[PDB]
């Protein structure tokens, strides 16, 4: 095309490679990602006006015409800078007005600008009503840009590249020339549209260039203004343009949402318009498809298993459709398009109405429509001020339409109060549930055991970044010499700075006197460059430890999570599945603003008093985690009020009804406005802390069980409706996890119900949370949503606008980040774009065109001036990104489920390997020597040709500077390390268990003689992971970026031209690929959407395999072999380590050194290493000693019985009896199992039956090198 | 005072409250008064349960709005002694400060009758008795002799004390620089300072050891566009933080160390320092 | 003092050909050791035999094997040793039926006998013989199973 | 039940904790070398039992 | 080379899914309609 | 035989179903159904 | 006056209600819970027997537990004891039977 | 209800040594999962009487 004819010439050669017409060497990698960089941004829309093009979208001159940014922003009380609400009281986002007079010119690049420095000087000098007013728009307007991930300038500029050539047909006969033309999209025609405003001589000059710093904009002409919405306006359409064309959306599609984003850009306050129809396009899709008359199709007859608490699911076979099993439920279409008249929008609806009934049925095509317009909702991360993100959404405290008498309650003991048993309403079962629930933990022993009480320690430490040090607020009643760690270099945070100088000071000393206004949000100072954030004090955290534990109760017979990685792809999406079947209609039970619904003024006193009563039980004398027993003062009889000794567990809830009824002290102290500072209770929980949003999960069972059972079989009308309400049962009919849920209806009369019976039903359970505030954000669409994924009659809706391709949420101003962070950003936004089902090879062209940006790095030091990396090509390669083309053979035959590391590199490495050794046998001289893999073709000097030993330890070099302090120098490394030993190690019966651990193991490793120095998981590793966790977000210095960008060079260009000992050792394994295996589901079933089979590569493995996770003898490792661990160990590293011990033939003290060390008592050790085996362990964790294992992008099928008994270790008449693993078929097989799939999901097309061919030496012969690999680690 | 902040709007909240009550039922009312004051009670869910829907209706409507305006005056002058009529408005509204749930043993519930010529009769005060009691939150009332004896108990010590004690007070310098911004004319090379809390020793040595050290808490000075002068601190300062031999005042407003060296206004300019006590003459 | 290496060093010094799929020593490892301590449980099984007016502990529902699994499953006979050793500790009346009838539902297929009133199977799963009315009549008198 | 002893004390088998437990044993070496488990449980994991 | 091997195994991936129609042959919802809902709908008109 | 043993041992419910519960369940969807039962004798193993 | 707090003191101690233990306990929760219209049903059922002939006050559809549920069903039960107790409170001359 | 968890479980759960070439174990599971997924043709034999 003439668009390719525009690009330059070494990007024009690019999109040859991304066309698949030539291999992508390395020289075309380096000097196209030359390009890109040394190039002005600016002349990337130029290549826009290259394609003449025409389609019926007109952008209106209206976008223009901005408000008065200080029209729309105000003073308040105590002097905080904020928006007033212009039209409806949520108006709180980015207004659309002129940047133009807040900027000044920048010195470099004359044409853009940063704020004006007199702006700058004085706001954070003299609080003005100007000034400081200006800086709050100019930080927060430019965050809104700052929310890509790169430019989408450059987003748009791989767009087009991918789009130059079209890409070459593939013998693999499934592919298709895309339908999608660029001449016929109304997202690029709308962005050429709006460029034409922003050029003064054919230039093109973006409205903003996103340094990563921060957004910096576009000094305006005179005459003619720069508005902030139309940067937001790009981002949106070149957020639907590269998606649309991964979707293969209609371009009558892009026109419904592209008019949607101009007349968004139209309105004022272009965020809150957009977050207005934020619900429009699932509305009109997803929440009503099939109302019509003709119905039919095919649908999973997905099966619950019958014991009901295992939450087992299993595909059994398909279910025909009929108007009988269409949704009773009444369309989403008459509350929608009142929506769209507010904004002139009513031909946006009746574009999707004419073209959802084309869709009758339920099919792959149907399906598709759904995620199209699921697509069109913008995904762009909203910006708000911090603090009026705050001050809005996290004061709004509930309406309790039936509150709780004072005559309701007992007499005070100390300060909790127990209920009258008189009392029995919602409140009451609350009451009963916390407290039964608190029995069964004064009986239950696990406490007062050294191991647990160091677990939940640790589980303060690691799971969030944490946010003050109150300690300099709490030596207000004791005396602490306060060491501020200067002599450390290590960050002031919650994490380290805190509990570190907690092992000198009791709790008992220090819970007396914790209430704190600084409480959390900011690092020990006022005004910082962090955002006000969400986790407390770890002695406040300590004082909710029993708070914690009840709700863990609650949620341990019900809410079997098992803390697992792998728990949404195994128990989510089976439900999912299950759920939105015709057999059973669902209704989605959501709990909108949960963590501010929890008040001491209904739900923390009925805990507190449930608590208290039910810690009554067991010892009334009895410390708890160093908490001792007290003296209460109870007052329950009025003639007869005493002092009663209370337990440490009665003890900390005395003091967390003190701290629940104040309230949590929210400081804010964001670096958007200038200046603002002030810290306020609220009744708002913390929102991403699972430890403590469980017990919203330990309400969302509890109070559905009141409703299900008491509340609704008695005040629902319906005499129909209390038959089925009779035998709802929240151990069969509700799942919950979070504030959200499905309900679930009962088998006989499911679907069908009546939907004037379901009206009834939903209008009393929306008045049922009007009796604790909770407002239920019910929904009726019969479509399935659990944890924020979405299904639709057993095929899952991937949302796309969910991952967005160019967005990215950033809580700070700045990225805070050396450059080649980038490329951790890059796998992930691909695998987003597998999981989520794209247009595989678009998606993988678009890839590779997005990371060849991410390849070439610069650095600004003052010291050096000039700094320039370049990874290879085949560093993307070992990461996960699989190679488009390969020389020698056709393109696109690499599957995207290709694995990362070593475990794709042998996948490569063997269908490639037959012209590797064949075209190194010509041109190139043989080897002197002997070779075992590959003989005497010099195959290792070519693959240094192409790179590949280049790229391979180019990726797996790190890409983060490492700190500069170390032990060496005369240094204070333990000052802050050995206090935060002295936390871990409290007890001296676990110090003693960690020293005979490390003694024994030292021991051993000499003694048995196999390694040295070896790095095995003891607990003095732990204050080591979490120190060094502190100082990763500390902004390196430039002496350590030169130290990490030195190194990256060096690695590049040493020679050493040898892979790792393990895929030297993996690629003596032959396998290949007979038949495809026999199907697992029926192909016209839509298992997700967009697996169509347009989209071959995800058509097959849905197929092929499934995605319901068959629970085998495997089931891909639910149980990790150590069931408690302290948080810092990872149990990877732990099963790594045990399972070696157990091939090596290891004595049984070996073990225990091991256990020993990461804090099993004696008793437990030997315990654990009797009980551990090579045969009772699971497939899939024996291959994890060898470091292979199951990537993300498997984990959404069912693996389970293809690598149990299609992957073959010894296929008796096919392979050669040279890969006899005799002997060692208990732990090879799990290897040669794992490495036949390695091999079978990197081949596009259907999966294969994989069959090892033969080793090059004996599979003896890898046996024991093996067995010396696992003797060095 | 806590009857005060209901009487901030221009029409009276107890006024409000006879025209929310009297539009609805005057039936009701009539049985409330003796649920309310009943002996025993019972679920009374026609009577009590309608007025206090139309009292959380009225209140939420305008009070915890109000409550968000009156924020300066409850928390950032340089020491206050609010009232509340219960522990939600404190919350609710996200006023920093502390709350501590007082019970005297006077029965309250007999004042109500014995006070007169309220502006709802003695009908009304015990309608809204009974919803400020339920409206406050469940948790063990303290004794609030407990919290009289920190505030005016100390404070009769100094008619026993032989010795007339003597002046301190907090400063929290300005620089003329954000002085001269918005337009003051003070007469002044030295920066203006303000005094943010004063304190009294019997002594002049005991305060020695502390007059030579800083605070170290950052104190931000909200001044007004009027007479009127806020003071806020980055770092709360705990009562506990000031040394045994101070006696503070129960409570105190913030006022410039010279007015006379203050002249022409003209906007409202805040700061932030530190503090430092100091002898004041 | 409790101190569970010596049954652990008993069982782990038996000796089994690790070829085999299926570990009768670390099958029956994995159904006893609890991740805490929580043996003071033997302790309030004992401290019930003073207060059996009031409380009486019954054998944990969650630990019966299920009827589900036969007798060549492995780890649910284990199971049916674990509540045979202890059916004497805990204080319920219906311990020895719920002990008898844990191995009776576990082989229902190869040795079939009466149980009691109908409604009441071989094959209910051993937790609902908690009334002395199904008692099966082979349980009262053995001679009546043949 | 027996009264308490005053010397030293050893692990006997006299009990009827050891009637209870000897015998249980000697009722599943029995179970597992029964005719049902021979069919399906190889003899030399039986032993191993 | 590969790309006819990767172009023979969706041979036997539509002979397996050929073999699964054989085997439950498809049939159009219009008659399940019929079959199922059409009884609850249509019927004569007897009284006038 | 170890694998066959097994598949005996297993407790169904679907001999307890094909006796107890569908013929109750065939018989009263055979009067809710558009179309009666075509029935013709079933036959063990006698030839003519 | 009809105050429910002398049984609901007498039968909360006794009860549980937990949530391995609502299936049972759930129908007479619902007897427990105090939303009612000052007990209407009872002075309206006592009414009726002056007004005998002109109206009688028959036992509910809803009351009855459907004829296919067995007794072991536990909210089945109690679903019936509250029936019999209100028998004879009934005009209804088929109620005993 | 059919759960093939069920009868997959009484199969998985019998002792083979891994030493043989030809395991019965994992080898009907090739004859019991694939071309049997879909279990409502048991539901289409019901009807079919």
């Amino acid at each position: 095309e003439e668009l390719f004819n525009a690009l330059p010439q070494p990007l024009q050669q690019l999109s040859l490679a991304l066309a698949g017409e030539i291999p992508l060497t390395d020289h075309i990698f380096e000097q196209a990602a030359s390009t890109w960089h040394v190039q002005p941004r600016s002349l990337t829309y130029k290549l826009l006006d290259h394609i003449p093009f025409a389609t019926p979208v007109v952008v209106p001159p209206s976008i223009y015409h901005s408000l008065d940014w200080s029209k729309c922003f105000a003073v308040n009380q105590d002097r905080v800078e904020r928006i007033p609400t212009i039209d409806n009281p949520d108006d709180v986002y980015v207004p659309n007005s002129d940047i133009g007079p807040l900027l000044t010119s920048l010195h470099t690049i004359p044409d853009y600008g940063f704020l004006h420095p007199t702006i700058e000087n004085d706001a954070t000098t003299l609080r003005a009503e100007r000034a400081r007013c200006a800086s709050t728009f100019y930080k927060i307007a430019s965050s809104q840009a700052r929310q890509v991930k790169l430019d989408p300038i450059r987003m748009l500029g791989f767009l087009l590249l991918v789009q130059a050539r079209p890409r070459v047909p593939s013998g693999l006969v499934t592919d298709q020339p895309t339908r999608r033309d660029p001449t016929l999209s109304p997202a690029l025609h709308a962005i050429w549209q709006v460029m034409q405003y922003y050029k003064v001589a054919g230039v093109y000059y973006a409205p903003a260039l996103v340094v990563p710093s921060g957004a910096i904009w576009w000094i305006p002409p005179p005459g003619k203004r720069n508005v902030v919405s139309v940067q937001y306006l790009l981002t949106d359409l070149i957020s639907l343009a590269i998606l649309a064309h991964m979707t293969d959306m209609s371009p009558t599609l892009e026109l419904t949402g592209v008019l949607m984003y101009l007349r968004a850009a139209s309105s004022h306050s272009y965020a809150y318009t957009l977050l207005q129809m934020k619900s429009v396009f699932p509305a009109l899709s997803l929440r009503s498809m099939y109302r019509n008359k003709g119905f039919g199709g095919k649908a999973p007859a997905i099966e619950w298993t019958e014991p009901r608490s295992k939450y087992k699911f299993r595909w059994t076979g398909v279910t025909q459709l009929h108007d009988g099993l269409r949704p009773r439920s009444p369309s989403m279409d008459v509350p929608t398009l009142e929506t769209l008249a507010k904004y002139e929008l009513v031909d946006i609806g009746h574009t999707i109405i004419r073209e959802r009934n084309a869709h009758p049925q339920h099919n792959h095509d149907s399906v598709r429509f759904v995620r199209d317009v699921m697509a069109l909702t913008s995904g762009m991360y909203l910006v708000r001020q911090p603090t009026m993100s705050v001050l809005r959404e996290y004061s709004q405290v509930p309406d309790i339409k039936d509150p709780i008498p004072p005559s309701a309650w007992t007499g005070p003991i100390g300060n909790v109060r127990y209920l009258l048993p008189s009392v029995q309403g919602p409140a009451r079962h609350l009451y009963d549930t916390w407290r039964a629930a608190a029995r069964q933990i004064a009986q239950d022993p696990q406490w007062h055991d050294p191991l647990n009480q160091a677990i939940m320690r640790a589980q303060y430490v690691t799971a969030r970044g944490g946010s003050s040090a109150s300690l300099k607020f709490a030596l207000k009643v004791t005396g602490i010499v306060l060491p501020e760690y200067d002599d450390s270099k290590v960050k002031k945070s919650s994490k380290i700075y805190q509990a570190a100088q907690i092992a000198r000071i009791a709790f008992m000393l220090l819970i007396a006197a914790i209430h704190a206004e600084v409480t959390m949000g900011i690092r020990n100072q006022v005004q910082r460059r962090a955002r006000s954030i969400m986790p407390l004090n770890v002695i406040q955290q300590a004082i909710s430890a029993p708070h914690t534990l009840v709700a863990n109760y609650i949620n341990k017979h019900m809410n079997l999570s098992t803390t697992s990685g792998s728990v949404v792809t195994d128990k989510v999406i089976p439900l999912i599945l299950y759920a939105s079947t015709p057999p059973n209609t669902v209704v989605n039970v959501d709990i909108k603003a949960c963590d501010a619904s929890i008040t001491y003024n209904y739900f923390l006193s009925v805990i507190c008093g449930a608590m208290h009563e039910g810690f009554e039980v067991g010892n009334a004398d009895a410390a708890f985690m160093g908490v001792p027993s007290t003296i209460v003062s109870d007052r329950r009889s009025p003639v007869a009020p005493y002092s009663r000794p209370i337990s440490g567990l009665q003890t900390m809830v005395q003091h967390l009804a003190d701290l629940y009824a104040a309230g949590f002290r929210y400081s804010v102290s964001d670096a958007f406005s200038s200046g603002n500072k002030f810290s306020f209770p609220t009744s708002t929980f913390p929102s991403g802390s699972t430890a403590t949003s469980t017990e919203h999960t330990a309400n969302n069972s509890t109070m559905m069980e009141y409703f299900l059972n008491v509340h609704a079989p008695s005040h629902v009308k319906s005499a129909s409706l209390k038959r089925i309400l009779t035998d709802m049962t929240i151990q069969r009919n509700y799942v919950c996890q979070g504030d959200d849920g499905i309900l679930l209806l009962p088998h006989e009369a499911a679907s069908k119900i009546s939907a004037d019976d379901m009206n009834e039903l939903l209008t009393c359970l929306r008045d049922y949370g009007q009796l604790f505030g909770w407002n239920y954000d019910i929904d009726w669409s019969d479509t399935a949503e659990y944890l924020k994924l979405y299904a639709l009659m057993g095929c899952r809706i991937p949302n796309t606008s969910r991952h967005p391709p160019v967005g990215k949420e950033y809580a700070a101003p700045q990225t805070d980040e050396i450059w080649p962070s980038l490329i951790d950003i890059v796998i992930g936004h691909h695998l987003n774009g597998v999981t989520d089902v794209l247009n595989w090879r678009e998606w993988l062209r678009f890839s590779w065109a997005f990371a060849c940006y991410s390849s070439r790095g610069g650095y600004t030091n003052p010291r050096g001036q000039s700094f320039s990396a370049q990874y290879p090509w085949w560093t993307f390669v070992y990461l996960g990104i699989p190679p488009i083309l390969l020389p020698g053979q056709t393109p696109f035959i690499h599957s995207c489920y290709m694995p990362p590391g070593d475990q794709g590199m042998f996948s490569i490495l063997n269908g490639w390997r037959d012209w590797l050794i064949s075209h190194a046998s010509t041109t190139l001289p043989p080897l002197r020597h002997n070779h075992p893999v590959w003989g005497l073709s010099d195959v290792p000097s070519l693959l240094s040709q192409f790179g590949v030993y280049a790229g391979y330890h180019a990726a797996q070099h790190y890409r983060r500077p490492k700190p500069a302090p170390e032990t060496a120098s005369s240094d204070s490394i333990n000052q802050i390390t050995s206090d935060l030993t002295e936390y871990l190690f409290y007890d001296s019966a676990l110090k003693a268990r960690v020293m005979k651990g490390r003694y024994n193991w030292e021991r051993l490793s000499s003694s048995l003689s196999l390694n040295v120095g070896s790095r095995v998981p003891s607990l003095f590793d732990v204050p080591g992971k979490w120190v060094a966790a502190g100082r990763d977000a500390e902004k390196p210095p430039p002496s350590s970026v030169e130290d990490m960008f030195t190194s990256l060079n060096r690695c590049i260009r040493r020679p050493t031209h040898s892979f790792s000992r393990l895929l030297e050792l993996y690629l003596r394994v032959h396998v290949a690929l007979g038949e495809s295996i026999p199907l697992a589901i029926d192909p016209d079933v839509p298992q997700v959407a967009g697996a169509d089979p347009a989209n071959d590569d995800h058509w097959f493995k849905y197929t092929c395999l499934g995605d319901i996770p068959s629970a085998t003898r495997n089931y891909f490792g639910e149980s990790l072999f150590v069931g408690r661990v302290v948080s810092g160990l990872d149990v990877e590293a732990v099963d790594a380590t045990l399972l070696r011990l157990k091939i090596l033939g290891a004595p049984p003290e070996a073990f225990i050194a091991v256990l020993n060390g990461i804090g099993m008592s004696d008793s437990e050790a030997h315990q654990i290493a009797g009980r551990i085996s090579l045969a009772n362990a699971q497939l899939v964790q024996i291959a994890r000693v060898v470091h292979l294992s199951i990537p993300s992008s498997w984990m959404t099928l069912n693996t389970g019985p293809y690598i149990h008994h299609h992957a073959y270790d010894f296929k008796p008449g096919i392979t050669q009896p040279s890969a006899k693993s005799r002997d060692k078929s208990i732990w090879m097989s799990p290897i040669l199992k794992l490495l036949c799939t390695s091999y079978a999901m990197t081949v596009a097309g259907p999966v294969r039956t994989s069959i090892v061919t033969e080793i090059d030496g004996s599979a003896a012969a890898l046996s024991g090198n093996l067995r010396v690999w696992m003797r060095d680690v | 005072d806590s009857d005060a902040l209901g009487d901030s709007l221009r029409p009276s909240f107890e006024t409000q409250f006879l025209e929310r009550l009297e539009n609805l039922d005057p039936n009701l009312l009539d049985r409330a008064v003796a649920s309310i004051l009943s002996p025993t009670s019972d679920t009374s869910d026609d009577a009590v349960t309608t007025v206090l829907d139309a009292f959380n209706a009225l209140y939420r409507e305008i009070m915890t709005p109000a409550q968000r305006a009156r924020l300066p005056l409850l928390t950032q002058q340089g020491r206050v002694l609010a009232f509340a009529h219960s522990d939600y408005e404190l919350l609710s509204a996200n006023i920093p400060i502390q709350v501590v749930r007082g019970s005297i043993p006077i029965d309250h519930v007999v004042n109500l009758l014995a006070r007169r010529n309220r502006v709802g009769g003695t009908a009304l005060q015990v309608l809204l008795d009974y919803c400020y009691r339920t409206q406050a939150s469940p948790l063990a009332p303290t004794p609030a002799g407990r919290l009289y004896k920190q505030l005016f108990g100390p404070w009769l010590m100094v008619p026993r004390l032989s010795e007339p004690l003597i002046k301190l007070r907090l400063v929290a310098s300005a620089p003329a620089k954000v002085l001269r911004a918005a337009g003051w004319t003070i007469d002044g090379d030295p920066p203006l300072e303000v005094s943010c809390l004063c304190a009294y020793v019997t002594d002049r040595a005991a305060a020695t050891a502390l007059i030579e050290r800083r605070l170290d808490s950052r104190a931000l000075v909200t001044v007004g566009g009027d007479q009127l002068m806020f003071v806020e601190y980055a770092p709360p300062l705990p009562l506990v933080s000031i040394p045994r031999t101070f006696l503070l005042p129960v409570t105190y407003v913030v006022h410039w160390v010279p007015p006379q060296r203050v002249l022409l206004n003209g906007g409202n300019v805040s700061f932030t320092s530190g503090l430092e006590w100091t002898f004041d003459d | 003092v409790l101190d569970p290496t010596v049954l652990t060093n008993a069982i782990t010094t038996i000796s089994e050909s690790t070829t085999q799929t299926i570990s009768p020593i670390s099958e029956i490892l994995r159904l006893l050791q609890p991740m805490g301590n929580d043996y003071a449980a033997f302790w309030k099984c004992i401290a019930s035999w003073a207060y059996n007016g009031l409380v009486t502990t019954v054998l944990s529902e969650d630990a019966f094997p299920d009827s589900s699994q036969s007798i060549t499953h492995l780890p649910s006979m284990w199971k049916c040793l674990f509540l045979t050793l202890a059916g004497p500790m805990t204080s319920d009346p219906h311990s020895p039926v719920k002990v008898f009838m844990a191995l009776a539902n576990l082989l229902a297929q190869p040795e079939p006998i009466a149980i009691g009133v109908p409604g009441m199977h071989q094959t209910t799963p051993a937790s609902q013989f908690s009334h002395p009315g199904v008692w099966p009549p082979g349980f009262l008198n053995p001679q009546l199973i043949n | 039940n027996q009264p308490l002893p005053r010397l030293t004390v050893a692990p006997t088998y006299d009990s009827a904790m050891s009637n209870w437990i000897s015998t249980t044993i000697a009722f599943f070496i029995r179970v597992v070398n029964s005719v049902n488990m021979t069919a399906t449980v190889n003899d030399l994991t039986r032993r191993t039992m | 080379l590969a790309t006819p091997m990767i172009n023979n195994a969706i041979r036997s991936f539509l002979t397996a899914w050929d073999d699964i129609r054989i085997l439950s042959p498809d049939v159009s919802s219009k008659s399940l309609s019929a079959y199922l809902d059409s009884a609850v709908a249509n019927g004569p008109e007897l009284i006038i | 035989t170890g694998v066959m043993t097994a598949m005996r041992q297993v407790k169904t419910m679907t001999p307890f179903y094909i006796q107890h519960m569908c013929p109750t369940e065939l018989s009263v969807l055979a009067s809710v159904t558009v179309t009666p039962p075509f029935q013709v004798p079933f036959t063990r193993l006698v030839q003519n």
